């Protein structure tokens, strides 16, 4: 779910 | 070369022609009708002087609003004022009459009408009736 | 002879026009004075038509009055020259204070959270969500999980056009006259004619999702999962060719502004980069969110972004400092627009918020001023919004858009 952001934790 | 401007009063001005055609004017009686001198019958050699300094000083016609020589160049009485504004309309000088006109604009802006009658030396002539109605209508803006 | 009436020694003169100029200089307020300072002056302004001419100038300098303007239809009174019908001055002069009193009630509804709401089912296939939209006037186009771009009507609602062609979620897209250019998940981009809806152009380049794009006189930059920008020149729909890939951020490039002077990137790993738009070269990173960053604007000399920290921050792109936090957003901040008077923010909780700028730009200013209000309304992430000095037009997880209108409200 949500494609449009990513984090890179 | 240089081109000869006639004050109202006789006294002549040997003027930069490039300088002298700011003024559209000038530069119509010179190249559409040949006049050597240029005669201003409209414009005195007090105010021609202090027209050929604007022009001068605006060698390059760069009036944005009024920049800080224009203001300095018009802090002048407001009989004065009133002349330049005649002479740059006589000689078609839009950025002078520009200048000129926002000048008395600001002489205008933030005043009561008691306030604005009292810089120029004008009689309220208006009806205790006719002001009220004017008042009521305009009071939306305070 | 120290004092002249200019007003009336002109119109002595001959020289009315000239009278009408200056006057022409003063603001509402300063006008409505000289009305009064005699009969003279008034007669000037009354038939110098000082009213109407300010209205015109009102409406070319200050876009909330050209739309105004347009909307209530009193843009037909205005320029055509001569009179023809001839509304008289004494109508310019009783409409100027009813522009102003509309625009006060208009700032009231934003204040107060008055408005009008329609809500669009975007009735989705399997894949339910809006990720992207754009309207004008005429149209809203979208684009949506189940990979299709839907257009609609922007006064019936109703779909005029349903576009299919990416093999994944469309994420982001931006039109003008000419083209639609979209990023789906699939990698690709893809411009579409904006009328016809035909493909012109498929760019192959980001190898994982496209996230963010955007282009403008002729450049286009895009960014991708992959953690690379692209930038384009973009001559025509057709003539699209790849002048420099920008690699720098150690997570997704979640979006990227820009115009003359600078490209900005902003990233899962928490940093805003700015990069020389003429060069291509990094300029500087501007670091200090907590977490990635989902969100972000660029115009002048400010970055405004919001964060997976669930904050919202201001930056000067120059010297790359925060001017504000903003706190209130329970949740991830996911999109967010703004104007000279607001910060429009939308978070994964669903709830949007209005932020005063101007105050939040205002150091003195308390934090507890700065959220004018919360709308709630999505029972979904909200994905995307746009705005202007009368509606928002938000999209959302919860599959629908919704116009917020603060103009005509009920
Ligand atoms: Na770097």
């Amino acid at each position: 779910l949500d494609s449009g952001i990513h984090s890179g934790a | 070369p240089s081109i000869k401007l006639q004050s109202s009063d006789g006294e002549i001005f040997e003027v930069d022609v490039e300088i002298a055609k700011q003024s559209v004017t000038i530069k119509t009686m010179l190249e559409d009708l040949g006049m050597d001198p240029v005669p201003l019958p409209n414009v005195n050699a007090a105010i021609l002087k202090k027209v050929i300094q604007w022009c001068t000083h605006h060698k390059d016609d760069p009036p944005d609003d009024i920049p800080v020589w224009d203001q300095e160049f018009l802090k002048v009485d407001q009989g004065t004022l009133f002349e330049l504004i005649l002479a740059a309309n006589y000689l078609d000088i839009k950025g002078l009459l520009d200048v000129t006109c926002k000048t008395v604009a600001n002489m205008i802006k933030g005043k009561t009408p008691e306030e604005i009658r009292k810089t120029f030396n004008i009689k309220n002539d208006f009806t205790e009736e006719e002001e009220a109605q004017v008042r009521k209508e305009n009071q939306w803006c305070e | 002879m120290l004092q002249r009436d200019f007003i009336t020694a002109l119109p002595e003169q001959g020289l009315d026009h000239i009278a009408e100029n200056i006057l022409s200089y003063l603001d509402a307020r300063s006008l409505c004075a000289a009305e009064l300072v005699c009969k003279e002056w008034q007669r000037v302004i009354s038939e110098g038509m000082l009213w109407k001419k300010l209205i015109e100038r009102m409406v070319r300098t200050d876009p909330l009055w050209k739309g105004l303007s347009e909307r209530r239809g009193w843009d037909q009174y205005l320029f055509k020259n001569r009179p023809t019908d001839g509304p008289p001055n004494s109508f310019y002069r009783s409409l100027y204070p009813k522009i102003i009193q509309d625009i006060e009630t208009i700032e009231s509804n934003w204040r107060c959270g008055r408005h009008n709401l329609q809500r669009i089912q975007c009735r989705s296939e399997n894949s339910k969500g809006v990720y992207c939209l754009q309207y004008d006037d005429e149209k809203i186009i979208s684009g949506l999980r189940d990979n299709s771009i839907k257009i609609w009507d922007k006064t019936s609602l109703e779909c005029l056009k349903v576009l299919t062609g990416h093999t994944g979620s469309v994420l982001c897209l931006q039109y003008d006259e000419r083209v639609i250019v979209t990023g789906s998940s699939d990698s690709t981009v893809r411009v579409w004619d904006v009328n016809t809806g035909e493909v012109l152009n498929t760019l192959i380049h980001h190898n994982e999702a496209v996230l963010h794009l955007r282009f403008s006189n002729g450049l286009m930059v895009t960014c991708s999962k992959d953690r690379s920008i692209a930038v384009w020149d973009m001559a025509s729909a057709t003539d699209i060719t790849l002048r420099r890939v920008l690699v720098g951020h150690r997570a997704a490039v979640n979006v990227v502004d820009f115009d003359d002077k600078y490209i900005v990137s902003a990233s899962g790993d928490r940093t805003i980069k700015v990069w020389s738009t003429s060069t291509c070269e990094f300029v500087r990173t501007l670091n200090g969110h907590k977490r990635g960053i989902a969100c972000l604007q660029y115009r002048d000399r400010l970055v405004v972004s919001g964060s997976s920290d669930n904050t919202i921050r201001l930056w000067d792109i120059e010297c790359g400092a925060c001017l504000r936090v903003l706190e209130g957003h329970e949740e991830l901040v996911r999109c967010i627009r703004f104007d000279n008077k607001r910060i429009v923010s939308g978070a994964y909780d669903g709830k949007i918020k209005v932020w005063d700028l101007q105050a939040a730009l205002d150091p003195r200013a308390p934090a507890s001023t700065l959220c004018l209000r919360t709308l709630v309304e999505h029972s979904g992430r909200v994905f995307r919004l746009q705005f202007d000095e009368f509606q928002i037009i938000s999209s959302s997880h919860d599959d629908t858009i919704l116009i917020w209108d603060f103009l005509n409200v009920p």
